[PDB]
């Protein structure tokens, strides 16, 4: 249930 | 026997590199005056004003967009395909289609520049989504991307015809599933003979790993302002690094090419209509 990530989330 | 920006430019000339994969981010879209947050923008930039973020991010983050979606439309109608125009980094990436030399572009961009220079959807995997699709956010149901251009670009939250949810521009948000056709870099990385960064941090995954696919003997060329992901604390001898400003790099590659008088040429026809 998550994927695209960037430094914070 | 390190590769400069030169080499590289004898690889493609000399046809020694037919197979050239290219990754793209905010970097690119810069030059076109397209609004970043890491780097203020235009008075747009703080229209935050009246909407209570968590963090900037969360813009692209489906549970505050459930509570409050204007700040993401709010952004939609300022990146909407059609405000802004390609400059000379995405008529380059063209001119390499031209030439037959371009086997894919992977982008992080959704200001869907790359489509509005030329090159066609078939050489483009948008992996971070694109306004050329829709999705109502309650039902499900998948609309064209131009149903809710009106509503976007008047200011009124796009409603779905069916049960009247919230229609979402087919954007990737953070922790979202990229769409399946993310997945051509499986076969198309290994594929290449030669990979080019332009103007990315690589800070998003799974796009950043991308830099890794390419296979252990294929030329890695950087052409960004800072070094970084990868080519930085995971370097390979084949790396290179046109460190500096990206149209500038792009211009000095494209020198080194000898493609200054196609570029001009390409630029001014493309500019010209309408
Ligand atoms: C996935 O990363 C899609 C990103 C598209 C980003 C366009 C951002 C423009 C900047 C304006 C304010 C938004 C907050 C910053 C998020 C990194
Ligand atoms: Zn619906």
């Amino acid at each position: 249930t998550a994927r695209k990530s960037t430094g914070g989330w | 026997g390190k590769l400069s920006l030169q080499d590289v430019a004898e690889l493609i000339r000399a046809r020694a590199c037919q197979r050239v994969v290219v990754m793209v981010g905010a970097g690119i879209s810069t030059p076109s005056g397209i609004p970043d947050f890491r780097s203020p923008g235009s008075g747009l930039y703080s229209n935050l004003q009246q909407y209570d973020l968590p963090y900037p991010e969360a813009i692209f983050e489906l549970p505050f967009f459930f509570h409050n979606p204007k700040p993401f439309f709010t952004l939609a109608k300022e990146l909407y395909p059609g405000n802004y125009k390609p400059n000379v980094t995405h008529y380059f990436l063209r001119l390499l289609h031209d030439k037959g030399l371009l086997l894919r572009l992977y982008t992080q961009n959704i200001d869907g520049l790359e489509r509005v220079s030329g090159i066609p959807a078939s050489k483009l995997v948008e992996a971070h989504g694109t306004f050329a699709s829709a999705t109502c956010t309650v039902c499900q149901r998948p609309f064209p991307g131009e149903d809710i251009r009106a509503d976007v670009m008047a200011d009124r939250v796009p409603r779905c015809p069916v049960c009247t949810g919230v229609v979402k521009p087919d954007i990737v948000f953070f922790g979202e599933p990229l769409p399946q056709r993310f997945l051509l870099h499986v076969v198309d990385f290994p594929m290449a003979d030669l990979l080019l960064i332009l103007g990315t941090s690589l800070e998003v995954e799974p796009f950043a790993s991308l830099t890794e696919a390419v296979r252990s003997s294929v030329p890695r060329l950087l052409i960004n302002r800072d070094l970084v992901g990868p080519l930085a604390w995971h370097p390979r001898s084949r790396d290179v690094a046109q460190l500096g400003d990206v149209v500038h790099g792009v211009e000095s590659l494209v020198e080194l090419l000898g493609w200054t008088e196609e570029m001009r040429d390409l630029v001014q026809r493309e500019t010209g209509k309408l």
